[PDB]
């Protein structure tokens, strides 16, 4: 059992950097690794990319490394992601998700617990 | 006050202390005799003038009544009385045992002492006073405690001697010592989806293998390692591990470690002399990307001494004379270890030297500098003795020095062990036997990883010594006899060996209890107590789903079995299938059925602990070619070195309620492997099921039943049009 919240959501203009956060709260919550995933209007939801409990390893989705960065603070645990030369394509609710297990997993059924969602809407 | 005689208790099969109401007059031979054919050899009064000591000339009979008489006996400064009568036995009626509740801990567990009457009840008001050999490692109570209040902490992985000196409230003292050994609770590695190894041929066979096992995320420089890397899809695990084909990698942190694709294998490559953390970036033809990160450790060096005591008692010598281990001496063992706590050769660099500023202690397999050499640094570990001088009753301390450099004036580390030298005498009475046993045996020992742990206990293997009456050490003995006290359905004494029985213990015991076994040792008798575990994970209990089941057969299919009914039938399409091994490693996430064709499993089972144990479709390596779910582990038992008898379940049932619909048919009373008959579509059967048992297949229904009550199911079976 795990919690999620979402922050950092809003409006940016195009070629800008934005950066969203996610922490967690349980009991062996730290042990958690972590994910984002979005949902572009007209589109189906797809993987952006996620981190190993401790941050030693990472992943990411086609082509979203470089747009994208994760990262986590362990004392904080929390987990960012860093979105860096965005246009109106990004945007999208961007959700974190957590996951008992590592392993490269890309779709819904690799994570078991969800956040509510954050809006990111990237102007011209 | 006048001689009356309070005590008669046999202290050995030869010699019987006669105690009385109060001080005595010198005494000898001719003043005590017995009956049964005995004569009396010598008397000998006690320096506290209140009891007398009498050997007589032959052993006493195990179990047979004897009658001491005393005659001629004087008071304090005066009187004499009249003959006086004392019956006694020898044979241990009564005896109280001292036990340690669990010898093998993991770090930070404690345990218990459990003290014992003839009528197994805990002794009330009994005192213990324990004493560890080796405290980096375990530590006890300090001083004097009530039994209940003892214990024993485990503090470092490795070995001690616990002794256990036991006072009851009417004086008596029992001294035992137990063999603790404390195991480590394994790091947890972050896991990060790979593991490093030698070559992908002895890496993890799919991704849930990976997730069971240790994974190795550190390397030593120098080294070089290949990455066992593993993938889930749609939450599903893949079935090899990850392929480097086509990919290509960046190293992040060159300087301490670089990383290289060859063919489909990716090998990282950590630099002498370098360490910390390095990370690899790896892309794929279809624009995946990934990284993580891989620890690399100085290379291991020499870096301390560790002993493996910390205190000694002795005994100032032996009775017999010579130099006996246990008793008047003791081996020290003294290992050499590296960075991370590991045995490494010695040098010659250093040096390493034994003393000791203590008259009377002697040390001995040292060189005449007081070094000890390591096999001249070859070796990894060596060892001196101490040994006490006779008659010098003094404690003190030896020292264990480690110089980093031989000509180093100053140490490095001191090791200290304290030394204590208890007087006896050269032709002490032996009046009890410190029994160095372990406490416990387990079914499932040749199991466990740990390598400490046994499934038997060999007397003759042990070390016993014989004890005075101040509960110090005499001589090294052996075994004349051992018995099991009572009987017990689960282990026996045959010889000087208790063991299991043999009548499948391993499958079958979900318990765990004590026995007693009457050890004899140098005409005494010793009560010591064992206990028998399983450590296995095995059925011990099952719970049935209460409610109603409704099977629908495809318009193709006519039978369904008992055994598929109650356990399931098995449907590869909900499954994922390692095709290298050609068994089932998992459910998919997709599945629509929790891995099965018509209704679930009704049967849930459960070990020991209270765990659910994995069946049917969840057991790890399920046979490709499966058809139902009747089954608690791998067919194969994969991995064990022991293994269990049947790793299936039978069930005693009955069939009420039989109504048959067209033609459809069930036998009046089947058996598991008997068949609902469906012909048409529209034929129907309709009935319940009262399960009375369900056991390990091959067990017994009544003692090895798994259901705590009987259970009703109401079950339709339809067949499709
Ligand atoms: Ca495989
Ligand atoms: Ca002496
Ligand atoms: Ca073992
Ligand atoms: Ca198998």
């Amino acid at each position: 059992q795990v919690q999620l919240q979402e922050s950092g959501g809003g409006l940016v203009q195009a070629g800008g950097s934005l950066r969203l956060s996610c922490a967690a709260s349980g009991r062996t919550s730290s042990a958690y690794a972590m994910g984002w995933f979005r949902q572009a209007p007209g589109k189906e939801r797809e993987f952006v990319a996620g981190i190993s409990s401790k941050g030693g390893s990472t992943y990411y989705g086609a082509s979203m490394k470089g747009r994208f960065t994760i990262s986590r603070d362990n004392a904080k645990n929390t987990v960012y992601l860093q979105m860096n030369g965005l246009a109106p394509e990004d945007t999208a609710v961007y959700y974190c998700a957590a996951s008992d297990k590592y392993n490269f997993d890309t779709s819904h059924a690799g994570y078991g617990y969800w956040g509510q969602g954050t809006q990111v809407t990237v102007s011209s | 006050a006048v001689p009356e005689i309070v005590e008669v208790t046999a202290v050995n099969s030869t010699t019987v202390k006669v105690t009385f109401n109060t001080q005595i007059a010198d005494v000898d031979f001719t003043n005590f005799a017995i009956d049964n054919g005995l004569t009396v050899t010598k008397a000998t009064l006690s320096r506290d003038k209140k009891s007398v000591e009498v050997v007589v000339n032959k052993p006493f009979t195990r179990n047979q009544e004897y009658t001491i008489t005393a005659t001629g006996i004087k008071n304090l400064k005066g009187e004499t009385a009249k003959e006086l009568t004392g019956k006694f036995v020898w044979s241990v009626q009564d005896a109280v045992t001292v036990a340690l509740n669990n010898s093998s801990l993991k770090v930070g567990e404690e345990s218990g002492l459990t003290v014992k009457d003839q009528d197994g009840k805990d002794v009330v008001g009994a005192k213990v006073e324990l004493t560890s050999s080796n405290t980096n490692i375990v530590v006890v109570s300090s001083g004097e405690v009530s039994v209940s209040a003892a214990k024993v902490t485990a503090v470092k992985p490795g070995t001690a001697d616990v002794t256990a000196k036991v006072t009851l409230p009417d004086g008596v003292v029992l001294t035992n010592t137990f063999k603790v050994t404390v195991t480590e609770v394994p790091v947890q590695v972050q896991n990060q989806g790979f593991t490093l190894v030698d070559n992908l041929s002895n890496a993890p066979q799919n991704t849930v293998a990976f997730n069971k096992a240790e994974k190795v995320t550190s390397m030593f420089a120098g080294e070089t390692k290949t990455v066992a890397m593993y993938d889930t899809k749609n939450g599903d695990p893949e079935t090899k591990p990850v392929d480097f084909k086509d990919a290509t990698v960046r190293s992040l942190n060159p300087i301490i470690a670089t990383a290289a694709i060859n063919g489909s294998e990716l090998l990282v490559t950590a630099n002498a002399g370098q360490s910390g953390k390095a990370s690899f970036e790896v892309t794929f033809k279809d624009n995946t990307k990934r990284t993580f990160t891989v620890d690399v450790k100085k290379e291991p060096v020499l870096q301390d001494i560790k002993v493996d005591a910390t205190s000694v008692k002795l005994s100032d010598e032996a009775v017999g004379g010579g130099e006996v281990e246990g008793v008047n001496q003791k081996t020290i063992k003294v290992s050499a270890v590296d960075q991370y706590g590991k045995e490494i050769k010695f040098g010659t660099k250093g040096k390493v030297t034994v003393t000791t500023n203590t008259e009377g202690l002697v040390i001995k397999n040292v060189n005449s500098d007081n070094t000890i050499d390591f096999d001249s640094g070859n070796s990894a570990t060596d060892q001196f003795v101490v040994v006490a001088t006779k008659d010098k009753i003094v404690n003190g301390k030896v020292e264990v020095k480690y110089f980093k450099n031989a000509s180093d004036t100053t140490p490095t580390s001191t090791k200290t062990i304290t030394v204590n030298v208890v007087n006896v005498k050269a032709d002490a009475t032996p009046v009890g036997l410190d029994i160095v046993a372990p406490s416990e045996i387990d079914v499932n020992a040749p199991n466990t990883a740990s390598t400490a742990d046994v499934d038997f206990i060999n007397f003759e293997s042990v070390e016993i010594y014989t004890l005075d009456s101040n509960g110090n050490r005499l001589k090294k003995v052996t075994p004349t006899a051992t018995t099991l006290v009572g009987t017990n359905d689960y282990v026996e004494v045959n010889g000087n060996v208790l063991q299991f029985k043999g009548n499948d213990e391993l499958t079958l015991l979900t318990s765990s209890s004590t026995v007693n076994v009457d050890v004899t040792a140098d005409g005494i008798t010793k009560r010591i107590p064992v206990k028998y575990i399983n450590s296995a994970s095995v059925p011990a209990s099952a719970t049935v789903a209460t409610s109603p089941v409704t099977v629908k057969l495809n318009s193709s299919d006519n039978d369904l079995t008992f055994e598929e009914l109650i356990f399931g039938v098995i449907d590869p399409t909900q499954l994922v299938k390692d095709e290298d091994i050609n068994e089932f490693i998992a459910v998919s996430k997709a599945a629509k059925n929790d891995g099965y064709l018509y209704n679930k499993p009704l049967v849930t089972v459960k070990d020991a602990s209270g765990e659910v144990i994995p069946t049917g479709a969840n057991v790890y390596g399920l046979n490709h070619d499966a058809t139902n779910g009747n089954i608690w582990f791998d067919e194969e038992q994969a991995g064990l070195a022991k293994k269990f008898s049947d790793v299936h379940f039978d069930v005693d049932f009955s069939l009420a309620n039989v109504v048959k619909t067209g033609s459809g048919t069930v036998s009046s009373s089947p058996s598991l492997s008997d068949a609902i008959q469906l012909t048409n579509s529209g034929d129907a059967v309709s009935f319940t099921l009262v399960i009375k048992s369900i056991y390990v297949k091959g067990a017994d229904k009544d003692d090895n039943n798994l259901l705590a009550a009987p259970v009703s199911v109401n079950v339709t079976v339809t067949k499709g049009s």
